[PDB]
RNA sequence: GCUUUACUGCAGGCUGUCGCUGAGGACUCUCACUCCGGGAGGAGGACACCGAUAGCCGGGCA
RNA sequence: ACUCGUACGGUCACUGAAUCCUGCCCAGUGCAGGUAUCUGAACACCUCGUACAAGAGGACGAAGGACCUGUCAACGGCGGG
RNA sequence: GCACGGAGGCGAAGAACCAUGGAUUUCCGAAUGAGAAUCUCUAACAAUUGCUUCGCGCAAUGAGGAACCCCGAGAACUGAAACAUCUCAGUAUCGGGAGGAACAGAAAACGCAAUGUGAUGUCGUUAGUAACCGCGAGUGAACGCGAUACAGCCCAAACC
């Protein structure tokens, strides 16, 4: 039969509609109130964490970070510059929000490793999206058999170095064929062209 | 070019700064529980640094001392009112609601219980003119028709040191004493007398604006000198 | 001026070093000490 | 509270929650919203139990209309740890079901009919 | 380096539109949101602010 | 920042103590206000087109402009016959 | 010791010397009790975190490293015989971060279209080809093939 998870899923698939959408009108008034990143208990999509690896467990850590909608906060050019280089309104960063949103976290919880995140929603002027991370030196988590690869030195700071499901689709490596030539195995390698 | 001066004025460099740290007090009207049950005694007399006008150290009942924006006519000794009950008497401070119509106030609250914000100044004073049971009508220095909520607080009476403006400065030496006690920069430069690089109207052998005056309100920083979307310039017509 | 106990712990280890290459060393090697320093004609550091 | 429709009065809940307590000891249970949630599903369910501090109230949100439109009787518990600790568990329970009573049927027969009454 | 009704652009301002954003070609309301208040509460209000885009101005700047 | 400031204020400009004075011009340019009619973008809407989409046209029309007015201690002008 | 002196001493109680392991290891320094131009003042994981016996009790982070590597920010001189798209170039330089290597990686692939290939790097080639471009100057792949090395697995959910 159907599990209970897939009935917040199912609500989710229309954030705007029924009680959800009720719910996100009353809950959003709080999370303005609230600062950069909160640390909670329970996630707020059950089955997208536990989808996403999230676990019950000690070492296993959510937060809700949110961010200011819009493009690039970037300053004009000072010095000369082409027509060309000289734009300021309509440029946009290579990060997404999400991607952002996710480096936040990492920084408030030092010792912590990014997981996963997924989207919990926005206003007129910012987004929510909540992050999972892992405690890499707690025994529960190293004697894990779903998590304990997390454990491993190259997987620190993994976040900041596009390792996540966000970063990773980010750098344009979900497809396997064409429009991946410049983007993997990096786009680094790639001339950065990607 | 380089930035004009009213762009440099923005970044609240020292050279722009009032001397706060030289300023005496915040005269806000003191925030009464209700009943008008705060009375105090005017102590003395003292000379405003930001305003170049008197004001009055004020002992209230409960012990709280406070200077005040004295209107003309306060003294040492004289009871001071602030509530709802105060009494209409010259320097006692009260809801528009609660004065008679035709009384002049000052430190008038834009919105009840901000502290004052209309006629401080020297000498000047608001025309409470119309009453209500939703708005209070108040004629300002300007001449401007003020509609107020009839539950923002004024003193009755005038600001002290009327006629400030009557006797001129005379010399150079005054305005600067009194401009020290400012924030802002002082002499002024003609933008005409500058190079081109550093105002619109800079430049050209002879002085003169090779332009005209009356700038757009669009007009970007920088840009927008000389007659500030001026509706009219000159004496006739 | 007035010095602290360090900087005159640097200065005073600035006097030492200022002296002569001991004349055994010369005999010892068979024939400067290139970091002879004047009060005036140099400038020490801080 | 967004999927709550009614307040039940503590009398009934206390009669509702021991009700349960006998229902595990003589009948069967099912205790996790998941398993609650199929037993209404399946229909092998008489009556089921929703905590009402449930956050975040998605996990929850479901149970009220799915009870509804499966006949399954429902009733609202103030607090998520009592019904987890009637339920028999050390821990909380968002939500409970009665997989069939125990020398309780005509207890939960009662709650269930003063509940259609409270609307 | 400087100028301007030189060329081409870029900030910035004004203006419409979409999202924020709700209930009953002009209108009422309150519940988001904004402001005042120590607080209760008051003022305002789906506007404004903010994100996006469109038209106009645009040697302020390249 | 101005601002512990509130029009007897402070911002932006011009002229440059006192004294006697400061004429004519609003066509152009600038600013500002108004505006029946005209013109005036995008989204939404309508027609054609496409099993859809591209696209073509339409209706509506904000600021702006056309047009009218105000203004020279606003840029400036006050000739030849 | 360098270091070719003088004096004196150590070494058969096997010194010197070399390898491995251990001891000692002032102060400043991430620098961490507070402060300070390497010192001072009155018990210290400062600060941010996780677990928690809710007590700094147990732990993590911080800074370094020649370049290499990953993720972000991103010029101009220059070329086009001027120059704006283009070029120089995702270069210089900047912010963040890991390792001994990084990154990638077991198909919602490929599309020598097939009765065919079968994770991913990389090397040779495909090829200055296709594609881009004031269609100017210039920019510029991929599939495949030959090699190198080869390796495939784990969750979420259903049912418990
Ligand atoms: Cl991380
Ligand atoms: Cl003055
Ligand atoms: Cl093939
Ligand atoms: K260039
Ligand atoms: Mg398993
Ligand atoms: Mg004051
Ligand atoms: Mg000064
Ligand atoms: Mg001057
Ligand atoms: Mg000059
Ligand atoms: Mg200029
Ligand atoms: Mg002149
Ligand atoms: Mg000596
Ligand atoms: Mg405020
Ligand atoms: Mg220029
Ligand atoms: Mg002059
Ligand atoms: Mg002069
Ligand atoms: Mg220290
Ligand atoms: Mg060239
Ligand atoms: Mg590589
Ligand atoms: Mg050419
Ligand atoms: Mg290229
Ligand atoms: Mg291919
Ligand atoms: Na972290
Ligand atoms: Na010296
Ligand atoms: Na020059
Ligand atoms: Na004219
Ligand atoms: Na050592
Ligand atoms: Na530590
Ligand atoms: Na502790
Ligand atoms: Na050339
Ligand atoms: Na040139
Ligand atoms: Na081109
Ligand atoms: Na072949
Ligand atoms: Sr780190
Ligand atoms: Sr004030
Ligand atoms: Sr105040
Ligand atoms: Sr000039
Ligand atoms: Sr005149
Ligand atoms: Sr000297
Ligand atoms: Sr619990
Ligand atoms: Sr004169
Ligand atoms: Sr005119
Ligand atoms: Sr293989």
């Amino acid at each position: 039969a159907r599990s209970a998870y897939s009935y917040i899923r199912d609500a989710w698939e229309n954030p705007g509609d029924g009680q959800l959408a009720e719910l996100q009108w009353q809950r959003q008034q709080e999370w303005r109130n609230e600062g950069a990143v909160e640390r909670i208990e329970r996630p707020t999509r059950l089955d997208k964490a536990r989808s996403q690896g999230y676990k019950a467990k000690q070492g296993v850590i959510v937060a809700r970070v949110s961010v200011r909608k819009g493009s690039a906060r970037k300053r004009r050019h000072k010095a000369g510059r082409r027509s060309k280089r000289q734009g300021v309104t309509r440029i946009t960063r290579r990060k997404d929000i999400q991607r952002v949103a996710e480096e936040r976290a990492s920084r408030t919880f030092p010792n912590l490793r990014v997981l996963n995140s997924y989207s919990v929603g926005q206003d007129g002027r910012q987004k929510w999206h909540e992050v999972i991370l892992i405690d890499p030196n707690h025994p529960a988590i190293q004697n894990d058999d779903d998590l304990s690869w997390i454990c491993a030195d190259d997987q620190a700071d993994r976040v900041f170095r596009g390792l996540t499901g966000a970063g990773r689709r980010n750098r344009g490596l979900s497809g396997k064929g064409k429009g991946s030539e410049k983007t993997r195995p990096s786009l680094r390698s790639n001339g950065g062209k990607a | 070019g380089r930035r004009i001066q009213g762009q440099r004025r923005g970044r609240g460099t020292s050279t722009f700064r009032a001397p706060s740290h030289r300023y005496k007090a915040d005269l806000e009207h003191r925030k009464v529980e209700d009943g008008d049950v705060i009375a105090g005694t005017v102590v003395d007399i003292e000379h405003d640094p930001a305003r170049s006008a008197p004001v009055a150290a004020v002992e209230f009942e409960d012990g709280d001392r406070r200077l005040i924006l004295a209107p003309e006519g306060v003294g040492v000794g004289d009871e001071l009112q602030v509530g709802v009950s105060a009494e209409i008497a010259p320097g006692n401070t009260l809801p528009l609601a609660e004065i008679p119509e035709g009384v002049p106030v000052c430190n008038v609250e834009s919105s009840p219980g901000d502290g004052g914000k209309f006629a401080r100044a020297s000498g000047v004073n608001a025309q409470l003119l119309t009453h209500d049971r939703n708005v209070a009508v108040v004629k300002l220095p300007s001449g401007e028709m003020k509609r107020l909520d009839p539950q923002c607080r004024a003193t009755i009476g005038v600001v002290a040191g009327g006629g400030r403006t009557d006797k001129p400065f005379v010399k150079a030496g005054n305005k600067h004493h009194k401009m020290k006690a400012r924030g802002t920069k002082w002499p002024n430069v003609r933008g005409v007398a500058m190079n081109a690089v550093d105002h619109p109207f800079g430049g050209g052998g002879r002085q003169h604006p090779g332009k005209p005056k009356s700038i757009s309100r669009n007009a970007p920083p920088g840009r927008k000198v000389g007659d500030i979307a001026s509706k009219r310039t000159g004496r006739g017509g | 001026g007035k010095k602290s106990k360090a900087t005159k712990k640097r200065l005073a280890k600035l006097d030492n070093q200022n002296s002569r290459v001991p004349a055994w060393v010369m005999l010892k090697t068979d024939r400067r000490n290139h970091k002879r320093r004047h009060w005036r004609r140099n400038d020490t550091d801080e | 509270p967004v999927y709550v429709d009614f307040d039940v009065p503590a009398d009934l809940e206390d009669d509702a929650l021991e009700a349960l307590e006998v229902a595990r000891d003589t009948g069967a249970v099912k205790k996790g919203t998941n398993e609650t949630t199929k037993s209404i599903e399946r229909g092998s369910a008489e009556l089921v139990f929703v905590a009402e501090d449930v956050q975040p109230e998605e996990i929850v949100m479901h149970i009220p209309e799915l009870a509804d439109e499966k006949g399954v009787p429902f009733i609202f518990v103030e607090q998520q740890d009592d019904l987890g600790h009637a339920a028999g568990l050390e821990v909380g329970s968002a939500a409970a079901a009665v997989t069939d009573a125990g020398e309780a049927d005509a207890d939960v027969e009662d709650i269930a009919d003063k509940v259609e009454e409270l609307r």
